[PDB]
RNA sequence: AGUUGGUGGGGUAAAGGCCUACCAAGGCGACGAUCCGUAACUGGUCUGAGAGGAUGAUCAGUCACACUGGAACUGAGACAC
RNA sequence: AGAAUAAGCACCGGCUAACUUCGUGCCAGCAGCCGCGGUAAUACGAAGGGUGCAAGCGUUAAUCGGAAUUACUGGGCGUAAAGCGCGCGUAGGUGGUUCAGCAAGUUGGAUGUGAAAUCCCCGGGCUCAACCUGGGAACUGCAUCCAAAACUACUGAGCUA
């Protein structure tokens, strides 16, 4: 809960500084925890300055 | 559970003697027992009928030191029994083992008699009982274990029970600390200040 | 008799040019606890004066009630206005099982085992009227024996 | 349309004691006569007389004692729309037994105390106090 | 009514409807938060009440009140709702449970802090 | 011995059997009034000697068809 | 067949037994035909250890009821006294 | 429209439209048939002064079911957990 | 062996037992119903104090009660909701008054049944209680016989309000 709140605070501050971003929301299931963490880490550098991808 | 804490705010809040100390020195010269406890002590504050009934029930419960659920059980048993539940409740309360040990002079107060009973120092029919709720029947012989007959507590308790009034329903054999329960004490054997009608009124609502 | 119960105290108002005048009304019951009972109403601009007027009014017009040793003769059912009242004798161990004005009336009159109930409007003053109407028309034996001899009727 | 004449007897007696009268006259019947007889036996009325000539009339003399009627409350229990029947142990006690309740048993019309004494139930007819 | 009329047609009992149609006989139900916003109370009162739109597992979509002095609820957060309407707000029939799934409870509360999901300060 | 039922004849259009109506009077469970109920039974008339309106008595035997398990033993009130 | 056996009641580590006449293919504590006494493995004090109806037991044994091993031993002990 | 009753015959451990061939036109229903929805039933349990209201967890009796739809065989007993 | 190893939760404006200070200022918030909060808030948030319970305490959901608020026990319909616009009449409900009979309703008794457990009473065992258990009561009902004839029903014969 604490990490979620801190991330929300930082993201809200940055977004209000810039403007808005178009999110692509995905629900990701995997077979092993290592694969899940690798996918989550690798699907974070794919966004842009106007579009971004979120794992909900 | 058990109420453990200041055992004299209860007397001030109830406004009666409500014996909880040994009665050795006094009650007035320990707490100025004329004000309700707390900051707002000087206020009088006349209260309502429900308040009077609640105060009466609390006074009885704090006299005999039992909690609410056991007291409700006592009330249900008194209602179930025949003949005027009002004094049936007192008949049943006056037969508990800790109260009987207190009345026999083995303990100074109810808490100390509870201390004695719970710590395996009392035998009822020649065999050990340590439940401070055991309803003693007419004709039992409450005694003290031989390994527990040299405790001073009993000595001071007996010499101080020597002057509080004659119970006249238990015979204590002072030299070897053995008692006898002749019968339950009738309503006329207790103080005529408790208004048990208020208790029955409170629970019948 | 001297037993005072303050059944009710209330604040009423009337309107004139300028605003409102407040008055205090009190309803009380008086009795000796052994047969006699009366009720009184008193109005003033002060609560103590209204209560004293109610007590003085209630001390008059006392009535005598026939009762079977702190217990009613037979079940009674009495009405006044929209208020209805049921009463019936109870055994010795019972207390007063009644609500509000009825409890004060019955305790003052001297009955101790009444097991009562009220229906309809529960206006305290009308309940008091209904309770005295029930209690006053209570016959008791040796008076119902106006017809014939006694011990054969029962 | 005179669906029930015994309730008419009771109502005539009631309305006549409200009006402070001494005598009540009505058409007679073998059940009204029994009810009047038991009422007299209990002392609620002074006398009852029955005339001749095919249209006999019952005349009841009322008591007053003090400035109030002797018959305080009277009411018909088993109307032609209910027909209440009771056993021995379920017979009502009006006003703790101070009053009486009329019961028609197979032994005739009588009072609740007589029915309890005889161990007989029956048809509750009316109640008087 | 008469005995004949009652025999021909017995007296009928009217059923009382539940105040909380969602959460059908359940003490609580969980849902996902679709909107978080503030509303204005009714006429005699003035405030800015915190309310959230919740889609339940029943398929219902209701409005729930968020108690306390501060919260951290966003869209797509999972919450547990219970009964109890807010009289001041029209159309709000449910309450959000503080400290159950994603609500985290009120911070710095020290009196009655069991209706708000706050632990003992110790 | 053997217990019987007594009632009216309401139909005799069938062959070697009759329809009998039995009237009972039952106290209502809650409102206390006495209401009248009817029972319809199919009884066995061997020689077709019962006509509509007759008051007869019947007893119980083994089933003789479906919906027919009663047999009549006496005609006691002949119809007009 | 029809047997006479012990149905267990009482509580944990405190068993009480009813001597019951049952169709053999019933539950141990299920339906029965008749109870003909009881057995108390602990007893003590004023409690009796076992009691049986002689009349009913003899009647059922005469009708072809097979008692169990415990029922046989207890019944012969009761007949001994 | 085998629907309701009669007769001859078959069938069952056993009465019976249970089945079959002829004969008749009956049978049920405002004392609620048929249809629609809902639901295992009872001893009992919870409330209530009582009358009533609500309800069939654990315990005991009965019923029905055994992935879904049918059928029989073996057997004293199954249409077979 | 040593006091050694073990107390929290709700509430304090009225209903409803228990009150004051400090912050805030129609905000932040509270709330079961009335309702609180706009600069002295016993109602919001803390702190002191107090009141209920207590190895538990509160909240939510649900049933009955209070509700005589579906009123059989035990309510109403001139003006608060409630008499069809008014007749006639079918099923049904109800039935003036005398004899006589019958015995469906009705009343009394006997027999059988109404499983055990559960509820209740008197006892007995666990150190007490919960719990287990013996005997009794009850199961208010149903069926069959015997008896009674006031009332209702049915049958026959009358009388005129
Ligand atoms: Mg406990
Ligand atoms: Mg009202
Ligand atoms: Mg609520
Ligand atoms: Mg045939
Ligand atoms: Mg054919
Ligand atoms: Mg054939
Ligand atoms: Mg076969
Ligand atoms: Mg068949
Ligand atoms: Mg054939
Ligand atoms: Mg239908
Ligand atoms: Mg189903
Ligand atoms: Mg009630
Ligand atoms: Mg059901
Ligand atoms: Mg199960
Ligand atoms: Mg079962
Ligand atoms: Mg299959
Ligand atoms: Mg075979
Ligand atoms: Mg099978
Ligand atoms: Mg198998
Ligand atoms: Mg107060
Ligand atoms: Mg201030
Ligand atoms: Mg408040
Ligand atoms: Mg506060
Ligand atoms: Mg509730
Ligand atoms: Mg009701
Ligand atoms: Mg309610
Ligand atoms: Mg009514
Ligand atoms: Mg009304
Ligand atoms: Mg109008
Ligand atoms: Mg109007
Ligand atoms: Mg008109
Ligand atoms: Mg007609
Ligand atoms: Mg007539
Ligand atoms: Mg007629
Ligand atoms: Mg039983
Ligand atoms: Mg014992
Ligand atoms: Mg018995
Ligand atoms: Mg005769």
């Amino acid at each position: 809960l604490a990490r979620a709140h801190a991330g929300k605070l930082e993201n809200i501050f940055e977004n209000m500084g810039q403007e808005e971003k178009k999110t692509l929301n995905i629900v990701l299931k995997a077979d092993v925890r290592g694969s899940l963490e690798a996918l989550q880490g690798s699907l974070s550098g794919l966004g842009n300055d106007e579009v971004q991808v979120r794992v909900v | 559970a058990r109420y453990i804490g200041p055992k004299c705010k209860l007397s001030r809040r109830e406004g009666t003697d409500l014996f909880l100390k040994s009665g050795a020195r006094a009650l007035d010269s320990k707490c100025k027992a004329e004000n309700v406890p707390g900051q707002h002590g000087q206020r009088r504050g006349r209260l309502s009928d429900y308040g009077l009934q609640l105060r009466e029930k609390q006074k009885v419960r704090r006299i005999y030191g039992v909690l609410e659920r056991q007291f409700r059980g006592y009330y249900q048993e008194a209602s179930r029994r025949k003949g005027s539940t009002g004094e049936n409740l007192l008949q049943l309360l006056e037969c508990r083992l800790d109260n009987v040990v207190y009345r026999m002079g083995f303990g100074s107060t109810r808490s100390e008699s509870r201390q004695l009973v719970s710590h395996k120092a009392i035998t009822v029919n020649g065999q050990t009982v340590n439940i401070p709720s055991y309803q003693v029947k007419a004709g039992d012989v409450v005694a003290v274990r031989e390994k527990s007959k040299n405790q001073l507590r009993i000595a001071q308790a007996l010499e101080l029970c020597g002057q509080r009034g004659r119970v006249e329903w238990v015979e204590v054999d002072l030299d070897k600390k053995a008692g006898t329960f002749k019968s339950a004490p009738a309503r006329s054997d207790l103080s005529a200040d408790i208004n048990e009608n208020l208790i029955v009124e409170l629970y019948s609502k | 008799g001297y037993i005072e119960k303050l059944v009710q105290v209330n604040r009423v108002a009337k309107t004139v040019k300028g605003g409102r005048i407040f008055a205090f009304t009190a309803l009380t019951v008086v009795g000796d606890g052994k047969g006699r009972v009366g009720f009184g109403r008193g109005k003033a601009r002060e609560v103590p004066a209204a209560i004293q007027k109610a007590m003085e009014a209630a001390r008059r017009n006392m009535i005598q009630v026939d009762l079977n040793g702190t217990t009613l003769q037979y079940p009674t059912k009495s009405a006044h206005g929209a208020s209805k009242v049921y009463m019936q004798p109870a055994s010795e161990g019972t207390g007063i099982i009644a609500g509000g004005a009825m409890r004060a009336v019955l305790e003052v009159a001297g009955v101790q085992n009444v097991l009562a109930k009220c229906y309809g409007s529960t206006n305290p003053v009308n309940v008091v009227y209904a309770t005295f109407k029930g209690l006053k028309n209570m016959q008791a034996p040796e008076a119902v024996a106006a017809k014939r001899g006694k011990s054969v009727e029962e | 349309s005179m669906q029930d004449p015994l309730a008419d007897m009771l109502t005539r007696i009631r309305n006549a004691q409200m009006a402070e009268k001494t005598v009540v006259s009505m058409p007679s019947s073998k059940l009204k006569a029994a009810v009047a007889k038991v009422l007299k036996d209990e002392g609620y009325i002074a006398d009852f007389q029955i005339s001749s000539e095919v249209k006999p009339q019952l005349s009841i003399e009322l008591k007053y004692f003090e400035g109030k009627p002797v018959i305080e409350e009277v009411k018909r229990i088993s109307r032609p729309g209910l027909r209440q029947y009771k056993s021995v142990e379920q017979l009502p006690k009006v006003r703790g037994g101070l009053g009486v309740s009329i019961v028609s048993t197979n032994k005739g019309v009588m009072t609740d105390r007589a029915a309890r004494a005889a161990g007989v139930g029956g048809e509750v007819l009316c109640t008087v106090f | 009514a008469t005995i004949n009329q009652l025999v021909r047609k017995p007296r009928k009992r009217m059923v009382d409807k539940s105040d909380v149609p969602a959460l059908q006989n359940c003490p609580q139900r969980r849902g996902v938060c679709t909107r978080v916003y503030t509303t204005t109370p009714k006429k005699p009162n003035s405030a800015l009440r915190k309310v959230c739109r919740v889609r339940l597992t029943n398929g219902f979509e209701v409005s729930s009140y968020i108690g306390g002095e501060g919260h951290n609820l966003q869209e797509h957060s999972v919450v547990l709702i219970r009964g109890g309407r807010v009289k001041d707000l029209p159309g709000v029939r449910y309450h959000t449970v503080r400290g159950s799934l994603d609500t985290s409870g009120v911070k710095d509360r020290k009196q009655g802090r069991s209706k708000y999901g706050a632990k003992r300060p110790k | 011995t053997v217990r019987t039922l007594t009632g009216r004849v309401v139909s005799d259009k069938m062959d070697k059997t009759v329809t009998v109506l039995i009237e009972r009077r039952v106290k209502h469970p809650i409102y206390g009034k006495y209401v009248k109920r009817s029972t319809k039974l199919h009884a066995h008339d061997e020689s077709n000697q019962c006509r509509i309106g007759d008051l007869v008595t019947i007893r119980e035997t083994r089933p003789l068809a479906k919906t027919k398990a009663w047999t009549l033993v006496d005609i006691v009130e002949r119809a007009v | 067949m029809v047997t006479i056996r012990l149905a267990r009641g009482g509580s944990k580590k405190r068993p009480f037994y009813h001597l019951t006449v049952t169709n053999s293919r019933n539950a141990r504590d299920g339906r029965f035909v008749e109870r003909i006494g009881f057995f108390n493995p602990v007893a003590t004090g004023g409690e009796v250890r076992l009691s049986v109806d002689q009349e009913r037991a003899t009647y059922w044994l005469g009708q072809g009821a097979q008692p169990s091993e415990r029922v046989a031993q207890l019944l012969k002990d009761a007949a001994k006294a």
